[PDB]
């Protein structure tokens, strides 16, 4: 009982806690494996905004020219 | 298509032509002249058959650092022929 | 008071670096806070006291 | 609370003046080993979580214990060595020992794949260093290359291989979180995976293949006989096993029956030599191989017993062993040649020790329960639920370990010691500490190891 | 060149053995060539006297080394029944490698490369399956 | 020893010593200033 | 040399300017060869034969490298004709885009300059201009990151590793571990190209300082590892320390930061379904690592080499970065794992 | 580009872009089709 | 992945400028013995007496790497901020390449021994 | 002959064969810029031909 | 010959100077080390440390599952039929075609 | 030394009434030091001849080193009666070879900055005349000096202006009389063999010396010991199409770079090659490094140290 307070965490820590950790690691592991099925689908198809090449230009000339 | 098929054949010629050898170093800078020569004319035609008129002042410019590079690597020829008696590509100490 | 201060300059680091080791890592605890009072293994509904685990 | 005070440990040896040094280094080292006796040894229903993954918690590690009582062990013994060296290669040396039990700590706790894999990887650094500098022989340097030849070649293949699983299954790090674990279904391209995490701690877990690792870094011995206790630590270093078998392939464990079969003539072959070999050290070093192939045969059967005896056994080992040794380092630090032939009498010169050697070299053998009993026997149980035929050449085994430790003690009993005119002081009292310090946490646990052979006990 | 290397992955589909033996062949001779290429760059001495006895000891083992391991896979697949293993394959790298010190009067390094390019060679038709791939895009 | 045969350092600097003291104050007072304005910026947009 | 060394430096570092802020085909081919015209006086400096004949040798293969490259530009006239750098648009350009910066770089088959070159060099200061160098093809690389084969990059890619881990066993020029090593690191370079473009930056960044935190400690003259060996007793033993931690890092030690692209380079190559590859790499990269092995014998252990000649006084070199860089080369894998980000 | 040039202008780069004076390109119809339809990214990693 | 609504010229994007920056980080101390390290080095290498106690010129070795350090944090919250939002974003949008899975009690094979 | 020559032996035969083939590559063409340009010849003709990407 | 390296050094004290020490160099600090810290840690650490090996930790609920199973047995033997063991952990579950 | 684009420069108010006039051949007696102290009008700055002791009196702190330390069994005493078996012979003569190097190094700084005459005894290019004569009898082995010939071809090469002004001292063959009658019991027993020797060898050296476009004047014993006819020599003979003459912004500043620091133009003076005779054991050695570092001499830093100076820590 002396060796429980002041040396010991105790049964209600690590059972309230650990999976406080396994809470953040089911997060961790759930997000990155859409992270990879997201890149899978991006490199692929155009589609979002990930590992998209650069394009030629936007805009350039429309002014009336000298042209047949 | 059909003059390309000429000038492009002049360029692997020369392509050829740096990397064979018979001792003279100086054969190797006058090829690199040729290359520069062969470039100059495969540019022009693509730049003055579809008229860019823009892309015109550019082997011009590709010219100049055509004439770079064949005479500061010209000038390195100068301090082999200081140091050895003739150029020649045998004649070598690095290892 | 004046000779302990050089002759125990090394000497109080190492306990000391334990209560600093004794003191980070207790307050990792703020961390992880989630289902505390939630998840039904030892969760009780506490009335005299705020946050009986830690 | 094991974080901060070996890096505080750093800057002590340092600050210290030269006249103190080795006072500083062991009085603040024991105090941290009492902590982790302290507070480590509290366990719930299963595993625990001290912190965030730095360094996570304990779920069949009391071996975390053993590198703390032996962090000023190395200390005790590496004092009539270095004596005559330069004072600031002194703050050099303690540091790397110190920077050894630092990552020693961190691959017990921290219950990854991937970070305890880094610092694995991190202990490799300072053992090459050790070995290959102040190496009292001749060609150290081959014990120094091969030491990275034989263990990286095997290691590197991990990258390929953890970095795989999860890519394909979620993510390794927090292992209590790995329970998404899917059969492997024992293809072509699963062989491999399989073989890459094993070959990694085939290496530091000596089969009777690519086993030259050991003797050569124990004959070259990086200090006589002071830092093979390092040595030591990393053949219990290969502890990843228990983890692998465990959580990462359950299903497939076709490809561990030529494994177990391996290690098995790694057990009669390895104890065969082990009998007319002229080097002290390498008696010590070719049994080191018999005694952890133990570990192999019974993590690969993957039965609930042999995971009582293996935990046992890397516990065992790592305080019989380490403290064979301190014995060999005790009588090279006098005649200067490990040679057995030579260095033989005790009792006309030597009269405690002799009493120290058997307290050390019968420990070897089935003793009156110690750890090593419990720790074999429990393996030698769990290999006939295996198969029947296993104790024929268990038994083999059994005689051969009396054929270690009586002829270290018969080599030694035999009172003549004529062409030595040194050896004239008997021991000191540092010297006669290690043989204490060694064999008193052995001779504690004969009454209950609950608390050692403990994964789920 | 890309396609004999795509042919070979057509004719052990069905049971020819005079047609895979010259694929193999055209493949190890293809191969002995350019590493005889290399050899001719490293200072012959008696320019196409002593240069056609360089390529002469090169491409001649190389295609030879394609034959046998040509000549055994076909020889693999008639005895014994299963035709997909990597162990029917192993023996042919085996007796192909074994070669190698019949190059040179030696017996040693033909023997240690003996257990090398049996492996090795193993490894290719352990990768027909879909988990081994040299080269990848996405 | 006194450092004798001309010293080529007694470092009596006060040049790169006012520098070296004085702008890692600057770098303290830069950091931590537009770190309260940061501190104030995340509050006003969140 | 006055200023004028100073502003043959600059133009190096303008030079390359160009190339990474660049839009226009013509523009980088003048960036290349602004670094031609510059390089050479640097690789002269003090009237050698040596020094004549590395750079007779470094032109005329840089020289024939940038031609190749101005074909590759000259074919993206004659299809598509988009002057705008992005993609070849070819498959015949982009060979001769991809081993035109082969030459350039110390890639497979354009290697045999790379260790004679570096022996012509004079002093250590021209040393570090050939792996500062090497950043200007690697920009280009990246932004031509799609439409370029893999059969003709990934085959010197692995190659490279092959003929740099058995390139430096026969040597004990210092020079010429370092020619070799930078052979061995341009195979973990183009790797990661077409396998996310990203990190092959960072890859630079790790290379570029741990490279030249090893001239900056070879400021106390050393080339050979003989002449090197004469420093442990003679010489400063806390500099043999500080040298340790720089020639372990190189190989793929995971203490050390130098193992942190061996980190990313396999992990992001395992996530698109290829093993095969990054296994071929790590066993080479042992190879790499065994250089250093018989060079950490040079520091760790006495050998012998005692000389009867004493240095009193104190050693009074530049040491511009040699205090900064190698504490960021030593540690930065516990301090910045996050640093992938940051980067790229 | 691996540095983007913000705000400053050297381009001049793509054809059919602002004429020395009022001159035409030879495919200046064509590539008003081209830079208007790969002008987003949606094309540009695909092409198709 | 890959940048695309995002433009060089000062490296943080200003725009995006919403999280919170790091305040005491043990990250940032870390970098700060990196940079107390550089300063303890400093006089190994050109010879001065005692790495702890010598001249105090460490004062900028420590500020410069905190300074830097402070930045290149900016610069790792502000990407893996946006690499995560582009990543969300796209599940939102398609919705159909993203499938859900749910309640399943599926029979597998028992292992002996 | 198990535990000293042969079971060791394996793995020296790897460390005389990359002894063997660093030879191969750095005591080979001994100077000559010849040498090292007419290499380069038939590495383009392996691209072109051999490993052929049109 | 080397002209440098013949030098050797063989010095074993022990007993000769010090009489009573552990180590070399300074008798005062010896006794201090060898005969006070090092027991120090080999008093505390090993009886006042032996009773947290197995004295009183708890430890893994080894005889809190003793009065737990005791309880058990009486509970499922005076109303229940079978002897706490038939089924584990699924009774009536999804099967499995 | 690094930045010196402002004020400070080569040639600038320099080389001008200022040359290295160098007092050597002294056949084997002390005579070169009788005139290098007469020439003392002109020159302004007089150094000594470099012996066992010079390379702690400079650099260092005032007082010489121990002969334990310094120069690990290099002593002037064992030269002066020469045996065989493990002995000094050549490797005095190399850390000789060091110390003047040092001091032209030193002399050649003190003449780039403050241009003044400065007059050195003994150079570097009377170095080999010292040791070929010892080599001629039984005494240093060949390939010791092919060791010494591969330190001269690239120490001597660095320094692209030899000498100005070089003596010449032509004594008679009873100089061993004179070397007898000044007042010294270790220079005293010396072989006469020897001294003719080295006579002998430095006739055919005094040659390419006077060929080099360096200004060589011969001297004899009665022209000796004269302050006013050394000195009107010096000022009428001038220097004419020498190496002296050189380009002051790449040449001179190049030259004075190099002996800046004495570290940098001693590295090309530690040879790879092993040999028996230069010490190479490195067991005493490290012993004898860590006695140095013992020493309170500078042991802890360049300048400032403990218990020595230190006004400020930072």
């Amino acid at each position: 009982r002396w060796i429980a307070r002041t040396f010991f965490d105790g049964p209600e820590k690590n059972y309230e806690r650990t999976m406080a950790i396994l809470q953040i690691e089911a997060e961790k592991a759930e997000l990155r494996l859409k992270e990879l099925e997201v890149r899978r689908l991006m490199r692929a198809r155009g589609d979002g905004p990930w590992f998209h090449y650069p394009t030629i230009d936007k805009e350039l000339i429309d002014h009336s020219p000298k042209a047949t | 298509s059909m003059v390309y098929m000429n000038i492009m054949m002049a360029f692997t010629v020369s392509l050829v032509g740096l990397l064979m050898y018979r001792s003279h170093l100086m054969s190797s800078l006058l090829c690199l002249e040729g290359m520069m020569l062969s470039l100059f004319v495969m540019a022009a035609l693509t730049i003055l058959n579809s008229h860019f008129t823009l892309a015109s002042m550019m082997p011009i410019i590709l010219l100049v650092f055509a004439a770079c590079e064949a005479a500061l690597g010209l000038s390195l020829l100068v301090m082999v022929s200081n140091t050895y008696g003739t150029d020649y590509v045998q004649n070598l100490n690095l290892l | 008071l004046l000779q302990v201060v050089r002759d125990h300059w090394v000497h109080v680091l190492v306990p000391m670096g334990f209560v600093f080791g004794y003191y980070l890592d207790r307050k990792n605890d703020e961390k992880l806070t989630a289902f505390r009072n939630k998840s039904l293994l030892y969760k009780r509904e506490l009335k005299p006291n705020e946050e009986v685990t830690w | 609370k094991y974080i901060i005070p070996t890096i505080m440990l750093m800057p002590l040896t340092w600050l210290s003046k030269n006249n103190m040094i080795w006072v500083n280094s062991t009085a603040h080292s024991l105090l941290i080993s009492f902590t982790s006796l302290l507070l480590m040894n509290q366990f719930g229903d299963n595993s625990l979580n001290f912190s965030l993954l730095f360094f996570s918690d304990s779920l069949s590690t009391p071996l975390l214990i053993l590198t703390m009582w032996l962090l000023p062990l190395m200390l005790m013994a590496s004092q009539h060595h270095l004596s005559k060296e330069n004072l600031t290669r002194k703050k050099l040396f303690i540091t790397m020992l110190i920077s050894l039990q630092l990552f020693l700590i961190m691959t017990f706790t921290a219950m990854e794949l991937i970070l305890f894999y880094i610092l694995f990887e991190a202990t490799l650094v300072p053992t090459l260093i050790i070995i290959t500098r102040w190496g009292n022989q001749t060609e150290r340097l081959n014990a120094g290359l091969y030491f990275l030849f034989y263990t990286l070649a095997g290691s590197l293949p991990l990258l390929v291989a953890l970095i795989y699983i999860q890519n394909t299954v979620g993510s390794l790090n927090f292992l209590m979180l790995q329970y998404w674990v899917q059969p492997v279904h024992n293809s072509w391209s699963n062989v491999f995976m399989w073989l890459a995490c094993m070959m990694a701690f085939m290496v530091k877990m000596p089969l009777y293949g690519l086993h030259l690792w050991l003797p050569k870094a124990h004959v070259e011995a990086p200090i006589a006989g002071s830092m093979v206790l390092a040595a030591v630590l990393l053949k219990l270093g290969g502890y990843g096993m228990l983890r692998i078998t465990l959580i990462l392939n359950p299903m497939t464990d076709f490809m561990a029956y030529p494994f177990i079969m391996l290690s098995l003539w790694g057990m009669i072959m390895t104890s065969s030599i082990c009998l007319r070999q002229t080097d002290l050290k390498s008696l010590i070093a070719y049994s080191s191989v018999s005694h952890m192939a133990l570990v192999i045969v019974a993590i690969l059967i993957q039965t609930p017993w042999s995971y009582m005896g293996a935990t046992a056994l890397m516990i065992a080992h790592g305080l019989t062993s380490s403290m064979l040794f301190c014995l060999a380092n005790s009588n090279y630090e006098r005649i200067h040649s490990r040679t057995m032939i030579l260095a033989r009498g005790l009792q006309t010169l030597l009269p405690l020790m002799a009493t120290w050697w058997l307290l050390a070299s019968l420990t070897n053998l089935a003793l009156p329960p110690t750890i090593n009993l419990i720790g074999e026997l429990f393996v030698v149980m769990s290999t006939f639920s295996w198969s029947n035929i296993t104790i024929i050449l268990m038994g083999v085994n059994m005689v051969i370990t009396a054929l270690y430790s009586l002829y270290m003690l018969i080599m030694t009993q035999r009172g003549k010691y004529t062409y030595h005119i040194n050896n004239i002081s008997p021991s000191f009292t540092r010297e006669n500490a290690l043989m204490s310090l060694h064999i008193l946490p052995l001779l504690l646990l004969t009454l209950n190891p609950k608390i050692i052979l403990g994964p789920l006990y | 060149a890309k396609t004999v290397l795509r042919q070979y992955w057509d004719i052990p589909e069905g049971t020819e053995c005079h047609r895979k033996t010259y694929a193999t062949t055209s493949i190890g001779g293809a191969a002995g060539l350019v590493v005889s290429a290399y050899s001719v760059a490293l200072k012959t001495p008696t320019s196409f006297l002593e240069g056609v006895a360089r390529t002469g000891r090169y491409t001649f083992t190389a295609a030879a080394i394609g034959a046998i391991f040509g000549l055994t896979s076909c020889i693999s697949a008639q005895v014994r029944e299963k035709p997909d293993d990597p162990l029917n394959y192993l023996i042919g790298g085996c007796a192909g490698g074994l070669i190698l010190g019949a190059r040179t009067r030696s017996y040693g390094i033909g023997a240690a490369a003996c257990a090398y390019m049996g492996l090795t060679a193993a490894l290719v038709k352990m990768g027909q399956l879909e988990g081994w791939q040299v080269f990848a895009e996405p | 020893k006194f450092y004798i045969q001309e010293p080529p350092h007694g470092s009596p600097n006060w040049l790169k010593v006012g520098l070296t003291l004085g702008t890692s104050v600057f770098l303290w007072i830069y950091l931590i200033k537009q770190h309260n304005e940061d501190v104030l910026e995340y509050k006003r947009r969140n | 040399n006055p200023i004028i060394f100073i502003i043959i430096l600059l133009t190096i570092m303008l030079g390359t300017i160009i190339v990474m802020i660049s839009s226009h085909w013509l523009l980088v081919w003048i960036g290349f060869e602004m670094n031609m015209l510059a390089i050479i006086p640097i690789m002269m400096k003090n009237h050698n034969p040596r020094a004549t004949e590395a750079s007779t040798k470094y032109f005329l293969t840089q020289s024939t490298a940038s031609m190749l490259l101005m074909m590759a530009v000259i074919i993206n006239l004659m299809f598509s004709g988009q002057w705008t750098v992005m993609k070849l648009f070819n498959p015949m350009a982009s060979m001769l885009m991809t081993m035109a910066l082969a030459m350039k770089l110390g890639m497979a088959p354009f290697h045999f300059w790379v260790p004679e070159v570096t022996q012509g060099i004079p002093l250590s200061s021209g040393l570090i201009l050939l792996t500062w160098q090497k950043l200007a093809p690697m920009s280009v690389l990246y932004q031509i990151f799609p439409s370029i084969n893999l059969n003709l990059i990934l085959t010197l890619s692995v190659l490279s590793i092959l003929i740099g881990g058995w390139g430096g066993l026969n040597q004990t020029q210092l020079r010429k571990i370092m020619a070799y090593s930078s052979i061995a690191h341009m195979g973990w370079m183009t790797a990661v190209l077409p396998y996310n473009p990203t990190m092959t930056l960072l890859n630079l960044i790790i290379y570029i300082i741990m490279t030249s935190t090893m001239f900056t400690m070879f400021m106390a003259n050393s080339t050979t590892t003989t002449l090197s060996l004469s420093h442990t007793w003679n010489k400063t033993p806390i500099m043999t320390v500080l040298i340790l931690a720089t020639l372990l890092s190189m190989g793929g030690l995971p203490p050390l930061s130098g193992f942190m692209p061996k980190w990313m380079i396999i992990q992001e190559m395992t996530k698109n379904n290829s093993i095969i590859l990054p296994t071929f790499m790590a066993i080479t990269a042992l190879l790499n690592l065994y250089f250093y092995m018989r060079l950490t014998y040079s520091t760790t252990l006495t050998m012998f080499p005692s000389t009867n000649n004493m240095k009193m006084k104190w050693q009074f070199p530049l040491m511009k970065k040699m205090t900064f860089l190698p504490t960021m080369v030593v540690l930065s894998t516990m301090m910045l794992p996050l640093t992938p980000m940051l980067s790229v | 580009q691996k540095r983007l040039g913000v705000d400053l202008d050297r381009w001049m780069t793509i054809q059919s872009a602002e004429q020395p004076h009022g001159i035409p390109s030879r495919c200046h119809a064509f590539e008003k089709e081209w830079i208007e339809c790969a002008h987003g990214i949606g094309s540009i990693r695909a092409e198709k | 992945g890959r940048q695309g609504r995002a433009t060089f010229q000062f490296l943080p994007d200003e725009a995006r400028s919403l999280p919170p920056p790091k305040l005491t980080d043990p990250r940032l101390a870390f970098v700060g013995f990196l940079g107390y390290c550089s300063g303890l080095i400093d006089n190994a290498i050109r010879r001065r007496p005692v790495l702890l106690a010598g001249l105090h010129r460490q004062l900028l070795y420590i500020t410069s790497f905190v300074f830097v350090g402070y930045y290149l944090l900016k610069r790792q919250d502000y990407m893996y901020a946006v690499r995560d939002h582009d990543m969300f974003s796209y599940i939102k949008s398609h919705x159909x390449x993203x499938x859900x899975x749910x309640x399943x009690x599926x029979x597998x094979x028992x292992x002996x021994x | 002959l198990l535990d000293l020559i042969w079971l060791e032996a394996i793995l020296p035969k790897t460390i005389s064969l990359a002894q063997m083939k660093a030879s191969t590559l750095v005591t080979n063409q001994k100077g000559l810029i010849k040498l090292y340009f007419l290499s380069f010849l038939i590495t383009i003709l392996i691209s072109m031909i051999l490993f052929n990407f049109h | 010959r080397w002209q440098e390296d013949p030098e050797p050094e063989d010095e074993n004290l022990y007993e000769k100077n010090p009489d009573s020490h552990g180590y070399d160099k300074d008798p005062a600090v010896d006794i201090w080390n060898m005969r006070v810290v090092f027991f120090f840690g080999f008093s505390i650490v090993l009886v006042l440390g032996s009773t947290f090996v197995a004295y009183l930790p708890d430890y893994r609920m080894q005889e809190w599952a003793r009065r737990e199973a005791e309880r058990l047995v009486k509970y499922r033997e005076a109303h229940g039929l079978p002897i706490m063991e038939s089924n584990c952990f699924d009774p009536s579950k999804i099967q499995l075609p | 030394p690094l930045a010196y684009i402002l004020g400070e420069k080569a040639t600038k108010k320099m080389t001008e009434k200022s040359k290295l006039i160098t007092v050597d051949g002294n056949i084997c007696s002390g005579k070169s030091k009788l005139a290098k102290e007469i020439a003392e009008k002109l020159g302004l700055k007089h150094f000594p001849e470099a012996g066992i002791h010079y390379v702690d009196s400079t650099t260092g702190d005032g007082k010489p080193l121990p002969v334990q330390f310094s120069g690990n069994c290099s002593l002037e005493k064992f030269y002066d009666d020469p045996k065989s078996n493990d002995g000094n012979s050549y490797r005095l003569q190399a850390w000789l070879y060091a110390s003047r190097l040092l001091q032209y190094a030193d002399a050649l700084e003190h003449l780039l900055s403050t241009g003044q005459g400065v007059v050195l005894e003994r150079s570097i290019y009377s170095d080999f005349v010292f040791l070929e004569a010892m080599y001629r009898q039984g005494f240093i082995r060949k390939q010791c000096v092919d060791h010494y010939n591969q330190v001269k071809k690239v120490t001597i090469c660095e320094y692209l202006p030899p000498h100005v002004v070089v003596y010449v001292d032509v004594p008679v063959p009873e100089v061993q009389s004179r070397i007898q009658k000044k007042g010294n019991p270790h220079e005293m027993k010396i072989t006469s063999a020897y001294l003719q020797d080295i006579e002998n060898a430095y006739k055919g050296t005094f040659l390419p010396e006077m060929s080099e476009k360096c200004e060589v004047l011969q001297y004899s014993a009665w022209e000796a010991q004269d302050a006013e006819k050394v000195v009107e020599d010096i000022e009428y003979l001038k220097y004419d199409k020498g190496p002296w003459l050189d380009q002051n912004d790449r040449n001179l500043h190049k030259l004075r770079m190099l002996v800046q620091d004495k570290l940098e133009v001693l590295n090309y003076t530690s040879i790879p090659v092993f040999l028996p005779e230069v010490t190479v054991g490195a067991h005493q050695s490290d012993q004898v490094f860590q006695e140095f570092t013992e020493l309170p001499g500078r042991k802890y830093r360049a300048g400032y140290n403990e218990d020595v100076g230190d006004k400020w820590i930072w």
